């Protein structure tokens, strides 16, 4: 796969703590860092292999040739999602934030402003 | 994981070459050194050259 690249605003996050996901945040910082700083250091590939020259200097011969062909012909597996429904579980809770909560909230908020006008006046 | 297996095969062939080499060497050199000086002229052939030292060094 890749890397999620995304943005972290730390006073925002941490404060958010809607109880059913709150806990994750506090832990989530520390978990992320582990991966973050670690991956930054490592290299992703190792050295490469000149099988011919090594083979010529081996005396248990044809084995290296076997391993060589099999290695070069071979592909290793990959690692895969348990969860790309989380991706979507967002947009649903985002409906929760906006429309559901937004609108009824928005109306209240606006009114107070207009209200304040007159109660300044 | 591959590399280590390869290094063993190479390393053994190296180690065995030396472990033969010294024993082969000692066995050869202890055999033919026992001869030689029966030809005293391995001695003379250098008195020859050693004389080409005694001359041609000064």
């Amino acid at each position: 796969r890749k890397l999620a690249l995304k943005t972290i605003d730390w006073v925002a996050f941490g404060e958010i703590i809607p109880r059913n996901q709150k806990a994750v945040a506090n832990s989530l910082k520390s978990w992320n860092e582990t991966l973050t700083s670690r991956l930054a250091t490592l290299p992703e590939k190792p050295p490469a292999i000149d099988w011919a020259y090594y083979k010529a200097n081996v005396a248990k011969a044809g084995l290296v040739d076997d391993f060589e062909k099999k290695f070069n012909a071979l592909k290793v597996p990959i690692p895969e999602d348990k969860y790309t429904a989380q991706v979507d579980a967002e947009e649903k809770e985002d409906v929760k934030s906006c429309a559901e909560f937004l609108t009824q909230s928005k109306t209240r908020i606006q009114e107070y402003e207009k209200e304040l006008e007159k109660m300044r006046n | 994981e591959v590399k280590n297996r390869l290094d063993y095969h190479i390393s053994v062939q190296n180690m065995m070459r030396q472990k033969e080499q010294e024993h082969m060497i000692n066995w050869v050199e202890k055999r033919v050194v026992q001869s030689i000086s029966a030809q005293q002229e391995k001695e003379t052939i250098a008195k020859c050259i050693a004389d080409l030292k005694l001359l041609s060094k000064k």
